[PDB]
RNA sequence: GUUGACCUCGGAUCAGGUAGGAGGACCCGCUGAACUUAAGCAUAUCAAUAAGCGGAGGAAAAGAAACCAACAGGGAUUGCCCUAGUAACGGCGAGUGAAGCGGCAACAGCUCAAAUUUGAAAGCUGGCUUCGGCCCGCGUUGUAAUUUGGAGAGGAUGCUU
RNA sequence: AAAGCUCCUUCGACGAGUCGAGUAGUUUGGGAAUGCUGCUCAAAAUGGGAGGUAAAUUUCUUCUAAAGCUAAAUACCGGCC
């Protein structure tokens, strides 16, 4: 029943809804669970990182395409574009993705660089230790200072374009001839009569002969 | 049998020091298998075919 | 090779050199048993592709089923409730009928594991199948890494569960749109969406 | 390079400007060409096998001259005017083929 | 005529093996209600739930796109937050109701059929064995190596493992 | 002996009573019909599926079905602690 002015319920308590609630007491248990298992993999991979690199990637839709992520994997052109084969590319801590397909020049570029600047910070230790091959390390260099995360020394440094700048005047453009909004009217238009205007063209055409 | 015996003709040879092809000659049998024999014939190799019934 | 011509002449079903074949054979079975043992595969290239190998531990078996509709049995006609659900007649059965086949050789053959069936026949009453299937225990099997998975205690019956291909389709695992329902199983994706979570802040 | 876009919004070829580039194709899109031996294996079967009951009557109908009811036909029993239009073009010239050799 | 094969079907307290029952909180399927709500009631709801039947494990199931999208494009599966009580369904009544994008937890890839080893079935179960093999058998109606679309095969070329 | 990389004229096999269509029942938020199953018909080679309003004509985009394996993040106090 109602009585007085409120708002219209809608409560969707109609079936055994009891038989199933799932309260969290373990929230505070499971973070120390998640912790120890940290823990135990970055001993295990003892001089390695923890992690893969992933490579630059921008959103799908018309919201959100103004940023940029992170990503599953290199394609097969970066990875020959840098000079890593494919074979030896996940045995070194950089993950793979077949699938992914390069449609511009942009986003080529920006991974093609990230590769090699990962190559360049590379420390190879040798299969055998009393016989290195030319490919590895020469044991001077395997003393450094080294990182163990790849996802905040190879993050994404700016994921938005710069907000405001400036610049001198008299160096302003000058706008388009009708105006901005004059030009979205007329771009709208000429799309609502492609199909109005190709068939009366065509018509003409045939009528002239 | 035969395989084995040439097998052991052609480690002979090597380990006195010649290579095979000088201890054996080319061969001629007759062929056999059912995709074997399909294939020669649309390669157009075989000279008669002979099919059960 | 040879069995690239049988795949396209058996696509051929209603040709005169296939429609004889297929009326002969069907007579020589239903003169057997229901179920019974087969010596080879019928039809070579169609097992071929589904996993079968010509070497010890391999057997093939063929069964026939009833094909039709499924009658709802009760007593008479009486359902005792209300009219939306009182039909007996026109109701279908939600596995296939390959399905059935399947389920009924392997209680024949309870010491082997059920890998893959075809269909090789039918006619007006009954539907024909030739099922595959592997010996778990055999030691050129367990010898083999390219089938010695089926050997683990995770594949004991099969077909009883629905994880042959038979039961894929019949359970809906497919991607996209259309399987929105049945994508990861029917009834744990409707467990999900009817549970109440609370958290410790709320 | 296909086009390139106007850089606005709400047009006829809208989007972001970008240097497009062209792609080598991927051996997964080659999945309808032909190739000589699976021409020549069904040129084979078919001479073997022959014809089905329903491709018998639409030959006679359409050697008859008609063709309304030649795809009107097919369509009942192939399903789709799609597949009904492509079948009726192969058996054609299959009839062409048969009275013009000998 | 004799003798010797092949194919299919049988016997044996023949040599060696394997299944049933229990448990079923959680997991994979089949089958299947009514009380109740609609202030009556038949479509609807309760519910693709209870009861009934078959099959597994420490997890099971799912899984490396015949996907999402319409973008300057993402990129196997599972789970949390949000999308959202929204698009939509409904005696359009009572009521019901997802998905793509976005942030995170966790990350890992693969093997067959379809090709002639044809200058050599290169493959495998079993028995006996100084231990090195031997013997029958399976198998050419196809057992190994080679290839799986991201490719690959066939040719050049000279470095590397 | 076996393995990786760079180039190339030419080749480049890819799962059928299956897909798809009609009709009946059930189911879904899925609406000229979302999935499943029964019966009737039954394919193709740049072919085939999808592109959430039925149909014809012309384009475009994206994948590659009808064979198979695989740890972790998730559920559960039934069993032993
Ligand atoms: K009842
Ligand atoms: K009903
Ligand atoms: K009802
Ligand atoms: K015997
Ligand atoms: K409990
Ligand atoms: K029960
Ligand atoms: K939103
Ligand atoms: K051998
Ligand atoms: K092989
Ligand atoms: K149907
Ligand atoms: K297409
Ligand atoms: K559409
Ligand atoms: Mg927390
Ligand atoms: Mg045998
Ligand atoms: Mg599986
Ligand atoms: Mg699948
Ligand atoms: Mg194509
Ligand atoms: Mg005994
Ligand atoms: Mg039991
Ligand atoms: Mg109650
Ligand atoms: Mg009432
Ligand atoms: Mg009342
Ligand atoms: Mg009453
Ligand atoms: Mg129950
Ligand atoms: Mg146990
Ligand atoms: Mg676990
Ligand atoms: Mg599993
Ligand atoms: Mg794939
Ligand atoms: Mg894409
Ligand atoms: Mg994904
Ligand atoms: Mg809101
Ligand atoms: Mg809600
Ligand atoms: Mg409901
Ligand atoms: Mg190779
Ligand atoms: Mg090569
Ligand atoms: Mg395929
Ligand atoms: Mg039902
Ligand atoms: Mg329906």
């Amino acid at each position: 029943a109602i009585k007085h002015n409120q708002q219209i319920p809608n409560n969707h308590f109609r079936k055994h809804w009891q038989r199933r609630v799932r309260c969290h007491f373990d929230q505070p248990g499971k973070k120390v669970t998640r912790r120890l298992a940290r823990r135990a993999k970055a001993a295990a991979l003892a001089p390695r990182p923890v992690d893969k690199l992933r490579p630059i990637v921008r959103c799908p839709t018309v919201k959100y395409n103004r940023r940029t992520r992170l990503g599953r994997g290199f394609t097969l052109e970066e990875l020959k574009a840098a000079g890593i084969p494919r074979l030896l590319a996940p045995t070194i801590g950089i993950a793979v993705d077949h699938r992914r397909k390069n449609l511009s020049e942009e986003s080529l570029a920006a991974n093609v660089q990230r590769l090699k600047d990962y190559k360049a910070r590379l420390i190879l230790f040798p299969r055998k230790s009393n016989k290195p091959k030319k490919a590895d390390t020469p044991k001077d260099q395997q003393t450094a200072e080294t990182t163990t995360s790849l996802r905040t020394s190879f993050g994404v440094e700016q994921p938005l374009a710069p907000g405001f700048t400036e610049i001198s005047k008299s160096e302003i453009p000058a706008g388009i001839e009708g105006g901005a909004y004059r030009a979205l009217r007329k771009a709208r238009s000429d799309a609502r009569l492609v199909g109005v205007r190709e068939k009366r063209a065509k018509e003409k055409a045939e009528a002239e002969a | 049998q035969e395989k084995k015996e040439r097998l052991l003709r052609e480690a002979t040879a090597i380990k006195e020091g010649k290579k095979k092809e000088d201890v054996s000659k080319k061969p001629y049998t007759v062929k056999y298998g059912l995709n074997h024999v399909v294939g020669l014939i649309e390669n157009k190799k075989a000279s008669l075919v002979l099919i059960a019934n | 090779g040879a069995l690239k011509y049988l795949e396209e002449l058996s696509k051929k079903k209603q040709s005169d050199v296939v429609r004889f074949l297929l009326r002969v054979r069907c007579w020589e079975y239903r003169q057997l048993n229901v179920i019974h043992r087969a010596s080879r595969p019928s039809r070579p290239d169609k097992a071929r592709r589904l996993g079968y190998k010509a070497k010890q531990g391999y057997v093939i078996y063929r069964v026939r089923v009833r094909r039709g509709g499924r009658k709802r049995p009760v007593p008479k006609g009486a359902t005792y409730g209300k009219p939306t659900n009182q039909g007996v007649n026109q109701l279908k059965y939600q596995r296939s009928l390959r399905a059935t086949a399947e389920e009924r050789v392997g209680r024949r053959c309870s010491n082997l594991r059920v890998l893959n069936s075809y269909w090789v026949n039918q006619d007006s009453t009954y539907k024909y199948y030739e099922v595959i299937l592997v010996d778990p225990n055999h030691k050129a099997i367990r010898r083999d890494p390219r089938i010695n998975w089926i050997c683990n205690p995770v594949h004991k019956h099969r077909e009883c569960r629905g994880l042959t291909s038979t039961g894929k389709k019949s359970r809906g695992l497919n991607k996209g749109h259309r399987f929105n329902k049945t994508r990861a199983g029917r009834r744990k994706t409707w467990k999900r969406h009817n549970t109440l979570s609370l958290w410790r802040y709320r | 390079a296909p086009v390139e876009r106007t850089g606005l919004i709400r047009g006829l070829n809208k989007g972001h400007k970008t240097t497009r580039r062209v792609l080598k194709e991927r051996p997964s899109r080659r999945k309808g060409a032909q190739s000589k031996r699976t021409q020549f294996v069904r040129s084979l079967i078919r001479e073997v096998a022959g014809l089905a009951p329903y491709e018998r009557r639409v030959i006679e109908l359409l050697r008859n001259g008609k063709d309304k009811r030649a795809r009107k036909f097919s369509k009942k029993k192939l399903g789709t005017f799609g597949r009904a239009k492509r079948k009726c073009e192969e058996l054609q010239r299959i009839i062409a083929e048969s009275r013009r050799a000998h």
